């Protein structure tokens, strides 16, 4: 790929996501996930292996009738309201075609079989691209509609996100399907509070972006895709190996790691509304997460595995990937917790 | 009898072969496109008749 | 109306002379025939240019599906910006063209 | 000599330590100029002097 | 990094040094099939650059003080005891093939970086595409397993396919009994005790595996012992040659400057010769890898990047 | 209300059924969505003219086109399917099961 | 006397498809590392004897490519 | 829940009333500690590069605790302006509504009867 | 029946997409969709959408499906025939009981009468308002114009990267 190609299909991306977020049109909010989908689906494709294909085809379809249903929703607005005001919605049928094709959009669960193939096919880039910037959008328009939403649809949706995203990655050695069912589990636990703080939906949004930033920087650094090739790391440059250690400890939810800050935040809010018995089915599904987070930090860190011998070839030359904002990546994701009230200026 | 094997099985080891089993539940798909969305219909269908989120 | 009138009396027309030609030579019994092509049996090679200048086609007629307002928009009180966003879907097509061109996509049915 | 080949960390990047050590300064000295801008606008607006 | 995608975005293309005379040329043979100073003599007539057979310590010649670093750091293998004990328990055999594909797959990548950034070809010998034929000879000799070949086939599979073959393929049709021969003059007690079906082994892989593959995909010229010693015959078959074979006809700007970013990162290049395939030749144990690399991390040069190493002498590091 | 929007809408969602329950082939994949796209437009003109909303005539033109795109997206992504297995069948893109 | 480390048998647990290899989850391999499957032609048509832009009696066995 | 309030005047990081408010002083242990995590950057940066971790680049590392600072000066500025709009649609909101809030009539503890419960 | 005109070509539009989305293989589903957008177009056209269902003949059918079935004829049952059936009786029996109660309950409720008299009485002058309407698309409709022409480029761009193969 051409990097000005390159350049103009990266900032096509951008522009459909500042088109969704900045427009107050549903056609233009429609066209802006037209123009994102359009635009990321040769980044899908850079290195052009059946995989990748097989991907961005799985990808296609499951966006383009999301974008479908995306646009009957709005059409039912149409009918009902006569106007194009992204705002709440005006009929409960279009309320629940549009949460329909916005779970789908974010992989949500049972919308969910398709990001860890998806995530599967294409390279770390990519991937880290369509699990943290293809999650804003349709967040975003939910932030927008949330007057609307159905309470029963999005909790079950939640609960079943979580309940899937915690059960897909206990039996994983791939690293980018553990992420896709890490993001399918922590879209469950933002869309859980939206209707009931949304503020914490966006400190949950941003919270994961870091450190899901930080695990796939640091797979496309240490050039790591499966669980066993992960685990060579100490034999090459073992301060990978703590730094994927302290971000997988701190992704599960567990303190004083700044990944324990929204599922805290979001058990803080939802407890106040009376729910008691959620956010803690919430937080017992999550220990599957960081039940195979420590599957993953054995394997890597905390033991050290046979290598072989090309290993010492290895250890005479530096890593030349520039390894952009990876260490703020990393000082972010896991040490924020004395900076928890930071989350206001999200309000 | 209890300090190797009932109490070491009712907390720790039921529910660690039950997430097991789940987890083998979840993810033996067959990898077919074409039962991901006979599944998604089977949701739209529920959603619509069983629960009543239309409503 | 009449436009059902006459798409009915043209549309009756062709198969009434389909039925005719089906049928009236269709009379004849004449010879239980057997009938017993440069490729021979194999399967037809896809032709990636076909189709890039299939999809060329219709990235260009949906262009064209924009344009085909102007004559309509020229009546406009907003002639400036008219002039400026018809100029600029003409000069968008032509833009799509030269990336055409010069990405070597249109070679061997140029 | 030690290298066979010259690394390119062997000399200093002087136009990268000029860039770095001028931007960190401009940055301190813009921060340093409005905190005593918030601190007079404060006990301006408030009135506290 | 000098080069990267913005030094392709201001304007650099790779293709506007790439002039007729700018030909990877690999020289191929036997133990003793003389190329050594052929390789040496056709890279000198057309202004070439030479690099020779990687051996052991290649690495060793690129990184840190260039000197060779003991073996037990680079290889953990020894040639001499693989030409002694060929069948031998300890599995120096296959090791020692792995840590050599290593090698001159590091060596290819030099090869290539230096083609692609100077636009000057360069003479090789004994690529990655002529490595498999000792590997084979090794098997039908019974010196490795069924597995290590496979583990080989492997790690072929997932890097030889990110590279374009040479230009122009210089083999040496030799006999064995010569190569014996010279062997026996060259007097080294290590070299001597390599029989004559292994031998046989390694001409059989090369005339009926590499030249029936490398005849399409590049260009071969295939001589004799005593016409492959005029340099100047070699060169003015070189200088004729009808450039209409292989990959290098499709390679425009962009497809070289994904070529030339895989081969300025060596660990990139490096990445799947470590495939976690636990094979016993190359196994090494987690309480010897980390003494080895806590022996070669105390090594001078070596604890830090190559411009921050005060106990060799980097000056300005405060800076830096 | 209207008797031809129940129509429309039951267009729609057989055109879902057909692409949420696939057969064999993904050009059918794609024909669904496309009629997905069909009865929205016939949707969004009746609508827009039964309003006299002026303004959005321009909509069902929006609409077409960018998911006319789309289409062609698809189109591009089922022949680089085909050129690798030969056919467009869907039991050829389960890869990703492992 | 010293801290122990996992061996082979203890690595080549985690470097399946799946952590759990059950009767359903048997059968899968790992991709390849670079994940590029492998691929798994041109045209080759015969103008015969049937056509006046030959003159006359030719049978022309082509191979084209596109 | 308060995006209501910032929407008449949207996409201001810090509006006009944000300066009546006081500013975070330079010793704020929130923003000590936002250095100390610039601090910690530099270190990283310093340790994944193979870089001598405290040696090499002190410019470098005084540029990641400038940087974190200036960024998180600017961010407890929000934080505060934040919590003070709460405070004040909070007090606004008790103010017009003393319908909707009884002062509570605090009874003493002679006349509380709590139950006792004898731990015998 | 006269005044149902929208109303049964609505029927056909249906039957239609029951006849193709079946599936019985790509060129009848092709042939299906093309007869479907047809008389679609017609329901446009019965209402003053002559623009519109011009797009539909031309855009629609004239370019897109064409691109579908040229890419059908170069890239390459009981069931069909059952679910077509199953569908044209769930078809038939809602038609049924919309007409037997001019009512009828499946997502919304929907009024039985002859869809005539959801129209307007009144009058346009000299102009036909949905083609003002469209003609604004470069007046009103500058930031449409720069996204979907945006669009548009980008899509021959990402079409181009990946077609190419490499
Ligand atoms: C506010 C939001 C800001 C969001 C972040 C914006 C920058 C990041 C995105 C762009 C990017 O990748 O930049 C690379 C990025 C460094 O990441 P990297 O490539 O991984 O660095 C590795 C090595 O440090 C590479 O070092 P080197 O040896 O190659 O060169 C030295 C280099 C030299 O630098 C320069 O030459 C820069 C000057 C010229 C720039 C170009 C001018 C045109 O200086 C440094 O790299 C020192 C560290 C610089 C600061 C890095 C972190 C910045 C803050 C990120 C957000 C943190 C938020 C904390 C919140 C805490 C509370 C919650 O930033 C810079 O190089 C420039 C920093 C500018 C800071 C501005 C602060 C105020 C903003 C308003
Ligand atoms: C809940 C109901 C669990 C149903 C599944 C049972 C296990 C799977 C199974 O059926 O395997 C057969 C079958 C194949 O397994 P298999 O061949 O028998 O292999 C097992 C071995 O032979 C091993 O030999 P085995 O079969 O003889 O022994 C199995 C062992 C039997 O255990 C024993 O023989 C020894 C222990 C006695 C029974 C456990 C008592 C534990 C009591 C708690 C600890 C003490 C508390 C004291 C409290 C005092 C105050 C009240 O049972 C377990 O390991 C299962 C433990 C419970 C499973 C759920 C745990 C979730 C905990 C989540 C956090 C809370 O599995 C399947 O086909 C999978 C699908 C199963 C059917 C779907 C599940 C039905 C759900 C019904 C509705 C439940 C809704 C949820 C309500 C509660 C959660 C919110
Ligand atoms: C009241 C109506 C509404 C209630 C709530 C909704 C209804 C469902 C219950 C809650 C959800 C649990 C999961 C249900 C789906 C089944 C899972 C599945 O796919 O299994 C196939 C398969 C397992 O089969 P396999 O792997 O081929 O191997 C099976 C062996 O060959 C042979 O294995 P086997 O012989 O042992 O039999 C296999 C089967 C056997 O399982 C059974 O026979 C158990 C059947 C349910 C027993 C409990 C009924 C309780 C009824 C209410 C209580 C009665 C009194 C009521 C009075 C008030 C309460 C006191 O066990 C399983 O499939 C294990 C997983 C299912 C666990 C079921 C937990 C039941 C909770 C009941 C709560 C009520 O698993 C998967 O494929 C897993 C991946 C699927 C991913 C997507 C899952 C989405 C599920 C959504 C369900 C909820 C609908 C939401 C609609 C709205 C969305 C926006
Ligand atoms: C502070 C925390 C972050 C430190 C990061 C850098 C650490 C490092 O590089 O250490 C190496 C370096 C010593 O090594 P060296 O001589 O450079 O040679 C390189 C090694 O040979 C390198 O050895 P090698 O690569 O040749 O192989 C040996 C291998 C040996 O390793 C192995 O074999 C595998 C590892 C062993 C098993 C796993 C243990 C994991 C322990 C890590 C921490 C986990 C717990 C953290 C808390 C719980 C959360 C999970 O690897 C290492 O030794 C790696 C070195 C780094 C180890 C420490 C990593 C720390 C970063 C991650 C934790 C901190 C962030 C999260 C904190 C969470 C919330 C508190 O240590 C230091 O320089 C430490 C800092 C000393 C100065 C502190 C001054 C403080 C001044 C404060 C006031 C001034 C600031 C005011 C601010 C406000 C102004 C306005
Ligand atoms: C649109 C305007 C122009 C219309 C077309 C021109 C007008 C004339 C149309 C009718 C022409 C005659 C029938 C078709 C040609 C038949 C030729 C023939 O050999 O027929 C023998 C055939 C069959 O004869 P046969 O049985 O001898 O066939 C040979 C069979 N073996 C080999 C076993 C001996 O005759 C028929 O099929 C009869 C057709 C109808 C004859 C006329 C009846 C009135 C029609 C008005
Ligand atoms: C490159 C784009 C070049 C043309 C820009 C628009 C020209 C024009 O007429 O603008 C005025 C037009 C219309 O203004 P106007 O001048 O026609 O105003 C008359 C008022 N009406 C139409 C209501 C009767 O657009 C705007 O004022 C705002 C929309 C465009 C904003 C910028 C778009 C590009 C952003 C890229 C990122
Ligand atoms: C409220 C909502 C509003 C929005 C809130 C904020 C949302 C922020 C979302 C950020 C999303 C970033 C998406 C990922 C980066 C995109 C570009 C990219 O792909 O970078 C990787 C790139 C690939 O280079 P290439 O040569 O193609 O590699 C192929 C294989 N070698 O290069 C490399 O591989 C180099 C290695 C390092 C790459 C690091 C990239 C980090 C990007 C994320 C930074 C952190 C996020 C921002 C901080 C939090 C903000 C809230
Ligand atoms: C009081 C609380 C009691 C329960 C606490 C959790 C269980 C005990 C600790 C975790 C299990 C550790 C373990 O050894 O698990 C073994 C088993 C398979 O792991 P394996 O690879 O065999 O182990 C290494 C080699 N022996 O691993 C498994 O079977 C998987 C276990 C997954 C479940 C983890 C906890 C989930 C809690 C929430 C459930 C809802
Ligand atoms: N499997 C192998 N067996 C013997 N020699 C090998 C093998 N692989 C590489 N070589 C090298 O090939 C060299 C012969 O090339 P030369 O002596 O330069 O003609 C030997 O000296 C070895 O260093």
């Amino acid at each position: 790929m051409n990097p000005i190609i390159l350049i103009i299909i990266l900032m096509t991306v951008m522009l459909g996501t500042i088109i969704v977020m900045i427009s107050t049109h549903w056609l233009l909010i429609w066209i802006g996930f037209e123009m994102n989908m359009l635009a990321i689906i040769p980044i899908m494709m850079k290195k052009h292996n059946p995989r990748a294909t097989e991907a961005s085809t799985k990808y296609f379809l499951t966006q383009s009738t999301a974008s479908m249903l995306l646009m009957m929703a709005i059409i039912i607005n149409l009918m009902f309201s006569g106007q194009w005001t992204v705002m709440k919605l005006f009929n409960p049928m279009a309320s629940m075609l549009m949460t329909m094709a916005l779970a789908m959009k974010l992989g949500m669960a049972p919308f969910h079989f398709w990001v860890p193939e998806v995530t599967q096919g294409i390279p770390l880039s990519s991937g880290l691209i369509l699990l943290t910037w293809q999650k804003l959008a349709p967040m975003s328009v939910l932030y927008q509609i949330l007057p609307s939403i159905n309470l029963d649809l999005i909790l079950t949706l939640s609960i079943l996100s979580i309940t899937i995203g915690g059960w897909g990655g206990l039996n994983q050695t791939q690293l980018r399907k553990i992420m896709a069912y890490s993001s399918i589990a922590h879209m469950g636990w933002m869309t859980a509070v939206l209707l009931y703080n949304p503020t914490m939906t966006l400190l949950n949004l941003i919270i994961y972006i870091i450190m899901t930033s930080t695990m796939f920087t640091l797979f496309m650094a240490n050039s790591t895709t499966t669980t066993l090739s992960l685990s060579h790391t100490w034999n090459k440059a073992p301060i990978m190996t703590i730094l994927v250690l302290i971000t997988l400890l701190s992704m599960g939810g567990l303190p004083p790691l700044s990944g324990f800050m929204p599922k805290w935040m979001i058990i803080q809010e939802m407890t106040k509304n009376d729910s008691i018995i959620l956010p803690t089915l919430m937080a017992i599904t999550a220990l599957l997460n960081l039940y195979f987070y420590m599957r993953l930090t054995y394997s890597t860190a905390l033991t050290m595995f046979p290598s072989t011998n090309n290993m010492k070839m290895k250890w005479q030359f530096p890593t030349t990937k520039r390894m952009t904002l990876l260490p703020t990546m990393t000082v972010l994701s896991t040490m924020l917790l004395p900076l928890t009230p930071i989350l206001s200026i999200l309000e | 009898l209890l300090d190797l094997i009932w109490l070491e099985t009712i907390l720790p080891k039921t529910i660690s072969l039950a997430q097991m089993k789940m987890s083998t539940t979840i993810t033996s798909q067959k990898g077919l496109i074409k039962l991901y969305f006979l599944s998604f219909l089977i949701t739209i269908l529920i959603s619509t008749t069983l629960l009543n989120f239309h409503e | 109306m009449n436009l059902m009138i006459t798409l009915l009396t043209n549309f009756t027309l062709a198969t009434l002379l389909v039925t005719i030609a089906f049928w009236l030579p269709q009379l004849n019994v004449y010879s239980e025939k057997t009938s017993p092509d440069p490729m021979g049996s194999a399967r037809l090679p896809f032709s990636m240019k076909f189709f890039l200048v299939a999809i060329t086609f219709l990235l260009f007629d949906l262009e064209i599906a924009l344009l085909l307002p102007l004559p309509w928009a020229s009546q406009t009180t907003n002639l400036n910006t008219m002039l400026t966003m018809a100029l600029l879907l003409i000069f968008l097509l032509a833009v799509s063209l030269a990336y055409e061109w010069t990405q070597k996509g249109l070679e061997w049915t140029e | 000599k030690f290298y066979i080949q010259e690394p390119p960390h062997g000399s200093p990047n002087w136009l990268k330590v000029g860039l770095t050590l001028g931007t960190s300064a401009f940055l301190w000295i813009y921060l340093i100029k409005q905190h005593n801008e918030d601190v007079l606008e404060y006990k301006r607006r408030n009135g506290l002097e | 990094l000098q080069y990267g995608p913005l030094a392709y975005i201001l304007g650099e293309k790779t293709t506007k040094k790439m002039t007729e005379n700018s030909k990877l040329i690999t020289v191929d043979g036997n133990i003793c099939s003389g190329k050594s100073k052929l390789a040496k003599e056709v890279a000198e007539k057309l202004g070439l650059k030479h690099f020779p057979e990687a051996g052991i310590h290649y690495a060793d010649s690129t990184t840190g003080d260039g000197k060779p670093l003991p073996v037990r750091f680079s290889g953990n293998c020894s040639l001499e005891k693989f030409y002694d004990d060929p069948k031998s328990n300890d599995g120096n055999s296959y090791r020692l093939q792995a840590w050599l594909y290593a090698s001159r797959l590091l060596q290819y990548a030099d090869a290539l970086e230096h083609l692609l950034s100077t636009g000057q070809g360069v003479v090789l010998e004994r690529s990655i595409y002529s490595d498999f034929v000792f590997l084979e000879a090794m098997y039908r000799q019974g010196f490795i397993r069924k597995q290590c070949v496979d583990h080989y086939n492997q790690v072929k599979k997932v890097t030889v396919c990110e590279y374009l073959p040479p230009h122009v393929v210089i083999y040496v049709d030799v006999p064995v009994s010569e190569v014996q021969s010279r062997i026996q003059k060259k007097g080294n007690p290590h070299e001597m005790k390599i029989t004559s079906a292994y031998l046989q082994d390694i001409e059989n892989v090369y005339k009926g595996t590499f030249l029936p593959e490398m005849s399409e995909k590049c260009e071969v010229l295939q001589y004799s012992a005593w016409e492959a010693e005029d340099a100047e015959k070699v060169v003015e078959d070189i200088q004729y040659l009808k450039y209409d074979k292989g990959p290098w006809l499709d390679q425009d700007d962009r497809k070289l400057h994904n070529l030339r970013m895989l081969v300025q990162d060596k660990l990139e290049v490096l990445n799947y010769t470590s495939i976690p395939v636990f094979l016993p030749e190359v196994t090494i144990g987690a309480h010897q890898s980390d003494r080895v690399f806590q022996e070669f991390t105390e090594l001078p040069g070596r604890k830090y990047r190559a411009g921050y190493n005060e106990d060799v002498g980097d000056k300005w590091i405060w800076l830096k | 209300m209207s008797l031809v929007y129940m129509n429309i809408m039951m267009a729609f969602t057989v055109s879902l059924t057909g692409l949420l329950m696939y057969r064999s082939h993904l050009m059918s994949s794609l024909l669904c969505l496309e009629g997905m796209m069909l009865s929205l437009f016939i949707l969004a003109t009746l609508m827009i003219l039964n309003s006299h909303f002026t303004l959005a005539s321009m909509m069902p033109i929006i609409l077409l086109v960018f998911a006319a795109c789309e289409a062609a997206l698809g189109l591009s992504l089922l022949v680089m399917v085909s050129n690798t297995y030969g056919t467009d069948y869907v039991q050829n893109l389960n890869l990703l099961q492992c | 006397a010293r801290q122990w480390q996992p061996d082979v048998e203890w690595a080549e647990q985690y470097g399946g498809a799946v952590m759990y290899p059950t009767k359903e989850t048997a059968h899968w391999k790992p991709p390849p590392w670079n994940d590029v499957d492998p691929p798994k032609s041109n045209l080759t048509l015969n103008f015969g004897p049937q056509h006046p832009a030959a003159h006359g009696v030719l049978r022309l066995v082509m191979e084209l490519s596109g | 829940m308060m995006t209501g309030r910032q929407a008449r005047a949207p996409l201001q990081f810090l509006p006009d009333e944000a300066r009546s408010l006081p500013p975070p002083k330079l010793t704020d242990p929130r923003l000590a500690y936002i250095g100390f995590l610039g601090y910690c950057s530099g270190l990283i940066d310093n340790a994944i590069r193979r870089r001598p971790v405290l040696s090499a680049g002190l410019h470098r590392q005084f540029l990641y605790i400038t940087s974190f600072v200036f960024v998180g000066y600017y961010l407890l500025k929000r934080q505060d302006y934040m919590y003070a709009v709460r405070d004040h649609d909070m007090f606004s909101y008790i103010k017009s509504h003393p319908e909707d809030f009884p002062e509570k009539d605090k009874k003493t503890y002679r006349e509380v009867f709590e139950e006792f419960h004898p731990v015998r | 029946m006269m005044t149902y005109i929208v109303f049964i070509l609505s029927i056909i539009f249906v039957m239609g997409f029951v006849g193709f989305s079946s599936k019985p293989s790509p060129i009848y589903g092709g042939l299906g969709l093309i007869v479907s957008g047809g008389v679609g177009c017609g329901i446009v056209l019965n209402f003053g959408g002559s623009f519109l269902g011009l797009m539909v003949f031309l855009i629609y059918l004239g370019g897109m499906m064409v691109v579908f079935g040229y890419t059908t004829a170069m890239a390459t049952n009981k069931v069909v025939l059952g679910t077509f059936i199953t569908g044209l009786l769930m078809e038939f029996l809602m038609v049924y009981y919309v007409l037997k109660d001019k009512e009828v309950e499946i997502v919304f409720k929907f009024n039985g009468m002859g869809d005539w008299v959801i129209y307007d009485t009144g009058d346009s002058g000299f102009f036909s308002e949905e083609a003002m309407g469209i003609a604004a698309l470069y007046s009103y409709g500058t930031w449409l114009v720069i996204v979907t022409g945006w669009s548009l480029l980008i899509g021959v761009v990402v079409i181009m990267e990946i077609t190419r193969g490499n």
